RNA sequence: UGCGAAAGCAGUUGAAGACAAGUCUUGUCGUUCGUUAAAAUGGCCUCGGGAU
């Protein structure tokens, strides 16, 4: 298990936010990728919870147990507003697009939110949708008409028709990942899970599969299908190049690690792949988040990065020399 | 270099140090430090102060 | 701030030999003839004395085996390369083959010749063959599995050989040295019986052994020579011997400061070490009671205690020995930083380094005459004193009861040529401040008395070492 | 989950120390290491750890400024003649390469009533006449003998001398006004009599009072306010 | 010295020689707490 | 060709008035205390306390 | 001295907590005890070198 | 840059400006403890000339010990040379050989000349 | 103090002003002009719940 909570990179890929627990409260924090902040929310209540987390275009969505969602300022440290629905159930997922907010509470009822008006639009329930882990809201011009949800499946349903449009046939555990790569075209993982599964929205057919060599925990999706690096759970880093061009099955190309210099194993708990630079994220000390950004055209297929790491350091004094003489005193005569 | 222990009238000893001690102060808001110069007083052909900056805790040269 | 300063106060080849401290002297019933040891651990060495062969532990230092089954005197004990095996010849002719550590079963029993044989050694090279010499003056050589006839019989020595060398890396190489004083070089893998050619030593040949693969070297006479095959004459000769060299060993690559040493017995009771790799040159000496017949070193390998041993011809043998909370032990190998700020003590001081350390100078100058007090060590705090500037504070608070212990060092010491001149420091101040108790204390003065006499004579000494320098500048 | 799980210790934890306000926890004992832990509850890894040669470790604790939230030290003892403090203030305790660490081991001719570092306490002093506040580390001696220290500097502040054998002392804090508190030292004897010094004047004795009942007492602690468990953050808080 | 330049020291110890965007602001405005 | 320059420093400066006692160091430490200011007779150098160099 | 030996008195009313621990609480040679400023966690070291987390819901 | 103090040699480095070592290469009261009235009167040895080979690996130096006054031997300076070694990588020299009293007694060595490369290797000198 | 080698070879100390002590005689100098020109008893760190 990882001290990491949960985190995600901004849309820039240039910050990361994580959220980590200190004793017993969740505590969110924000450091910049690219290169110490000191500063963290403080969540008062040990029940308390984040269950989502989405940025915003410099604010932070989080989803929380309590059955509501906060709006947070990274700038200031505090949460500008509560979006608060009238249930108690906990928010499974959220997503944005602009104004449009979208969420899901344990109850399965969709909600909409409107950031400018600060005001609860419309919920609904719709039948046949019996558990929502997941939602993605479709990238359709510049409004909401179609809707991802996932649990164990996967469902297609319209907004203003309020009911459902196609299913896939999803993994058998709880769906993790429910990202849209291109038009037509998104991708699923389960909890638990090495296989990817590539649909068509329109038609709704398994284009592919995608195969990694251990559970898959996150997902970052480059450019319009260009490249996929999923993060193992076994804390190594897989890049798929091209997976939408035997066929149906296809494994990584590409597998970046991290290793100190001593030996030991540093797990990769998220990544960031733009265009042509992988951000790789690792946790030192305890909680402690380090970056590097590497060129993955480059690397080779099996790269290892090398870390230092404390171990076994004599510890060196600025004021003593080798053998424990103080650096201003005087060297004695011996013969 | 000799810290008077001015309660009990005792004393605290550093010494061998460079040479002799033409000034001493306590630096610091909690007397982290003391800043002391020295002299060296064998070469007569000059002066030659050598300027220490000792940690109060361990006595031990913090800069020279 | 820094530490306070310590006060501070032969051949590297010699320091090492220096070290056989341990001295054992065991007496044989006769005289020990031959020494060998076991190329093997133990590395136990078999002594041929009177009618017995007694083996003995190297780090007992006591016999463990004894071969009593000869009628007649033994004359070797050699052992084969892998040492389970030893070979002794007799006067009677027979020679006798024993597995070591098993004196009861006789493994080979071969009759050489009706005359009596000398020297029987084992081939280094081929563990099958076995050489003897005899009076009868030719040196067969034997294989174990062919007991009846010898493999072959070399001749050529008009006088007794009481020598047999294998050369190494040379296995068809033999070479014999005679009483006729040549040493004659075989080879096996011809016919043989007739010497590739003859060494000639001037003086019959008492022991011959081959130092390295191409030089061989021959002790006989009051002299030993290295001759290099290749060459075929005598690179060097050394001859400071007084009687006739019998025995000579080498032993190469052992843990010595110097790589090779070569140890030569002389029959005057010296047996010495030289060096090969400085043209053997002598490096080190013992003296015995009486004539040494044999000598050995233990072998290179010896792990553990090295052993010189000398045998004498009244049947003394002398050895000379080189001895050789469940977290506390944690260590931190699994932490990421380790720091370590302990220092050690420093080394035990003197009383007399603590009194000058703590500013006693009075009582540093008692410290310095004391009984079984070093001369050196009580100069160096004399020169301390001095040094400090502290030769009149050390002397003020002082009677005759007291000045006396300094004044006797000072009766000795200004004899020394060392402490002469410190001597005449202390002693010219005591008699600036203690005039006048001098006058008044009669022991002061025959103390002075015998002072003024002493330095007297050491000035006739010096004048004297002046008129030989003068001698000495006008020969050259 | 365990603390100790994620890196085991190699002896018995001889002591344990909760940061003030970050969420570490700090283990010391004979294995001469002080393991440092991130105390989530669920995954509990360690943060840093330093061993110390030949240094066993009988207690140890974090201390933080009072005054200065920005300081930050660990000091541990021993059954040893010295202390060692490890400055662990701005980037020390992670980002650092080395550990800067400081050994008291001068007692400013009071060797005779200090035996051992390893009973020790540390406290916040404030000088009234001039209202600064500082801390004191302060030590068990042999007959009756409290000797407090100045924490950074290590100079020897003051001595308490209780009569019979001192087997336990604590810290008491009484606030006066704003911005002001006095330190109490409670120290107790075996048989249970209890002497109550005022540090800020000087160490001398304000109450004496003996423990009904009490006979071989081994332990005394305070609780309800703030001690070595529940150190403040600012003087207010006292 | 065994370069070509000459080092001189004069008596005041002095040793000579004779020889021949939002995310801009949004980084900005971390940095700064 | 050749040409001359001043390369290394001098001694530290003092405060060298005979009536002063007890001030004549004239070294300030910083109010973070993280560096040691002294001035020389041709310069001032910063030192760093915490590396022990002349950080400028 | 012995294994198990903790137990924990409320205040004021000085009255020893009845279920906790119990007999299959492992605790061993208590010989360490922590509570967190604040959280309501309670680290328990003992003779084998295990430290023990246990937390107090009510804080 | 080595600079002979009294009994000692300052090694400083102009390039950093900052001293590198200080190392006392004479005997006498030198750090043993602070000299106080007439002990402040005594002279330790002084490095009366210091030389390098042109290789660079051998430092040559030549003392004169002075005696205490108000003794016998109050005139009789003592002459010293002194060969130390030293790998580069460490920073301490290594006295290896000790000539007391070299061209005879009190007979100064007023010159001391390192040898060129083409003889020795640089690893002889001449005194005189 | 100058030259010289380390041995040595040449030479040098004066005029005030102020104060303390005795009781007019002496000393001293946090003071000047010129000449190459002992002693306040006061010694140097530590880091060794369960079975049943």
């Amino acid at each position: 298990d990882s001290p990491v909570l949960q985190s995600a990179y901004d849309p820039s890929g240039q910050y990361l936010c994580y959220v980590t627990v200190a004793l017993d409260k969740q505590r969110v924090g924000v450091q910049p990728t690219q290169r110490w902040n000191e500063n963290f929310l403080y969540l008062e209540d040990s029940k308390l919870k984040v269950t989502c987390l989405k940025w915003v275009n410099v604010a932070i969505i989080l989803g929380m147990n309590n059955g509501e969602i906060w709006l947070y300022s990274v700038l200031a440290n505090e949460v500008t507003y509560k979006f608060t629905t009238g249930n108690s159930y906990e928010i499974k997922d959220i997503d944005l697009m602009g104004n449009q907010l979208w969420c899901i509470d344990s109850s399965d009822a969709f909600y909409q939110f409107d950031l400018l008006q600060f005001k609860l639009l419309q919920h609904f329930r719709i039948n046949n949708c019996v558990q929502l882990n997941k939602l993605t809201i479709v990238p359709a011009g510049d409004s909401v008409a179609q809707l991802l949800v996932a649990s164990h499946s996967i469902s297609l349903i319209d907004i203003e028709e309020k009911k459902v449009v196609m299913t896939f046939p999803g993994h058998v555990s709880p769906v993790s990942t429910l990202q849209v790569i291109t038009n037509e075209f998104f991708i699923s993982g389960a909890e638990g899970d090495r296989f990817l599964n590539v649909y068509d929205i329109h038609s709704g057919m398994t284009k592919c599969v995608l195969v990694a060599e251990s559970d898959i925990k996150e997902l970052s999706h480059s450019g319009q299908a260009d490249s996929i690096a999923v993060t193992t759970e076994d804390g190594s880093l897989e890049i798929f190049v091209d997976p939408l061009v035997g066929n149906k099955s296809k494994k990584s190309s590409k597998k970046i690690q991290i290793v100190s210099k001593d030996g030991r194993k540093v797990p990769i708990y998220n990544a960031f792949i733009n265009k042509d630079l992988l951000n790789v994220s690792w946790l030192q000390n305890a909680t402690m988040p380090y970056f590097k950004n590497l060129q993955w055209r480059e690397i080779p297929n099996e790269y290892t990065v090398e870390i230092s790491l404390n171990w076994n350091n004599k510890n060196k004094s600025a004021d003593r020399d080798l053998h424990g003489k103080d650096l201003a005193s005087a060297t004695n005569y011996v013969e | 270099m000799s810290l008077w222990q001015l309660e009990t009238n005792s004393q605290q000893f550093l010494p061998r140090l460079n040479g002799i001690i033409i000034d001493c102060q306590v630096l610091g808001p909690q007397g982290n430090y003391y800043s002391l110069i020295l002299q060296m007083t064998e070469n007569n052909s000059n002066s030659d102060y050598q300027f220490l900056l000792l940690n109060a805790s361990d006595l031990t040269s913090k800069l020279s | 701030s820094t530490a306070r300063p310590r006060i501070i106060t032969t051949t590297p080849e010699q320091r090492y030999w220096r070290q056989y401290t341990s001295a054992q002297l065991v007496k044989e019933h006769n005289s020990v003839t031959h020494i060998s040891f076991n190329p093997q651990h133990p590395h136990d060495f078999a002594v041929t004395s009177s009618t017995r062969v007694q083996i003995f532990s190297s780090r007992t230092r006591q016999v463990i085996k004894t071969f009593s089954r000869f009628k007649d005197v033994v004359y070797s004990a050699s052992f084969r390369s892998d040492g389970k095996l030893l070979c002794a010849g007799d006067a009677t002719g027979l020679v006798s083959v024993y597995d070591s550590y098993n004196p009861r079963t006789i493994l080979l029993s071969i009759n050489a010749s009706t005359h009596p044989t000398h020297v029987t050694k084992f081939h280094t090279q081929d563990n099958k063959i076995l050489a003897t010499a005899s009076d009868d003056r030719v040196t067969r050589l034997w294989d174990i599995s062919n007991a009846y006839e010898p493999q072959l019989e070399l001749t050529g020595a008009t006088d007794y050989v009481r020598t047999l060398s294998f050369i190494p890396a040379a296995p068809h190489l033999v070479a014999t040295g005679s009483y006729d004083g040549l040493i004659r070089l075989y080879d096996t893998r011809s016919s043989g019986s007739t010497p590739i050619y003859s060494l000639n030593h001037d003086q019959p040949v008492e022991n011959v052994i081959a130092v390295s693969p191409t030089q061989i070297v021959s002790c006989g006479g009051n002299n030993f020579k290295v001759w290099d095959l290749t060459s075929n004459k005598k690179l060097y000769e050394r001859g400071n011997f007084n009687k006739a060299v019998t025995c000579l060993d080498y032993v190469e690559n052992f843990d010595s400061p110097m790589q090779s040493a070569l140890i030569a017995s002389s029959l005057d009771g010296h047996v010495k070490v030289f060096d090969p790799l400085d043209n053997f040159q002598v490096k080190f000496g013992w003296k015995f009671s009486g004539p040494v017949l044999s000598c050995a070193v233990s072998p290179s390998t010896a792990q553990g205690n090295r052993h010189l041993v000398a045998g004498l011809s009244s049947g003394l043998l002398a050895i000379r020995t080189k001895k050789k909370m469940r977290g506390s032990e944690y260590q931190g190998d699994q932490e990421h930083i380790i720091h370590n700020d302990k220092v050690r003590s420093q080394r035990r001081m003197r009383a007399f380094e603590r009194n000058i350390n703590q500013f006693k100078w009075s009582e540093a100058l008692d410290n310095a005459f004391v009984p079984g007090m070093a001369k050196e060590l009580t100069l160096t705090v004399l020169q301390e004193l001095r040094k400090r500037g502290k030769v009149r504070v050390a002397l003020y608070g002082r009677d005759e009861s007291t000045l006396e212990p300094l004044l006797n060092w000072c009766l000795k010491g200004i004899e020394d040529v060392r402490s002469a001149s410190i001597v005449a420091d202390w002693v010219a101040v005591v008699l600036e401040l203690y005039g006048n108790t001098l006058e008044s204390s009669p022991v002061l003065q025959e103390l002075m008395i015998d002072l003024k006499t002493k330095v007297r004579h050491e000035i006739h000494k010096s004048k004297e070492a002046q008129r030989i320098e003068g001698m000495l500048q006008l020969l050259t | 989950k365990d603390a100790n799980a994620s890196h085991p210790s190699h002896s018995a934890i001889q002591s344990l120390s909760f940061h003030p306000s970050k969420p570490l926890l700090l283990t010391g004992g004979y294995d001469k290491t002080l393991r440092i832990y991130h105390i989530d509850g669920k995954t509990n890894h360690l943060v840093t750890s330093l061993h110390l040669v030949g240094s066993p470790i009988q207690t140890c604790t974090f201390y933080t400024s009072l005054s200065n939230q920005n300081q930050q030290n660990i000091f541990t003892a021993g059954r040893r003649r010295y202390m060692h403090s490890w400055d662990l203030s701005l980037e020390n305790l992670t980002h650092s390469q080395t550990a800067k660490i400081e050994k008291f081991s001068r007692l400013y001719g009071h060797e005779s009533t200090q035996r051992s570092f390893e009973n020790f306490k540390v406290a916040h002093l404030q000088n009234s006449q001039t209202n600064s506040v500082h801390g004191i580390v302060l030590l068990q001696g042999n007959n009756g003998w409290i000797n407090i220290l100045h924490s950074t500097s290590g100079l020897w502040l003051m001595g308490c001398k209780i009569e019979g054998v001192i087997t336990d002392f604590c810290i008491d804090y009484q606030p006066i006004s704003r911005g002001k508190f006095r330190t109490i030292l409670i120290a107790v004897n075996a048989y249970g009599e209890v002497w109550e010094f005022d540090l800020n004047k000087n160490g001398h004795v304000i109450r004496r009072w003996k423990d009904q009942g009490g006979v071989g007492i081994t332990k005394i602690q305070v609780g309800g306010g703030t001690t070595t468990t529940c150190p403040a953050l600012q003087i207010s808080k006292i | 010295n065994y370069d070509t330049d000459f080092i001189f020291l004069d008596i005041e110890s002095t040793l000579g020689v004779v020889g021949t965007s939002n995310s801009d602001i949004f980084a900005e405005q971390l940095h700064k707490l | 060709q050749y040409k001359l320059s001043v390369v290394s420093g001098g001694k530290p400066a003092l405060n060298n008035l005979s009536s002063v006692t007890g001030n004549k160091n004239i070294a300030r430490l910083s109010q973070d205390q993280r560096n040691y200011i002294i001035p020389f007779n041709n310069q001032i150098k910063v030192y760093s306390v915490e590396t022990r160099q002349c950080v400028k | 001295a012995v294994k198990d030996a903790l137990r924990l008195v409320h205040l004021p009313s000085c009255s020893v907590f009845s279920n906790w621990p119990t007999s299959g609480t492992p605790l061993g040679k208590v010989t360490s005890v922590a509570f967190s400023p604040s959280g309501g966690l309670l680290a328990v070291g003992n003779e084998q070198g295990k430290v023990r987390l246990w937390k107090l819901n009510h804080y | 840059l080595y600079f002979p103090h009294i009994s000692a040699v300052q090694i400083f480095d102009f390039y950093k400006n900052e001293q590198v070592n200080y190392q006392y290469l004479t005997s006498g009261v030198n750090n043993s403890m602070g000299k106080v009235r007439f002990e402040l009167n005594l002279q330790d040895p002084i490095i009366t000339d210091l030389k390098f080979t042109k290789d660079g690996q051998w430092m040559i130096t030549y003392e004169i010990e002075y005696p205490p006054n108000d003794l016998l031997s109050s005139k009789d300076l003592t002459h010293i040379l002194k060969f130390w070694t030293k790998n580069d990588n460490e920073t301490n020299w290594n006295l290896k050989t000790k000539v007391i009293n070299p061209h005879g007694i009190s007979v100064p060595i007023t010159k001391i000349l390192p040898s060129p490369r083409s003889v020795n290797n640089s690893q002889g000198c001449l005194t005189a």
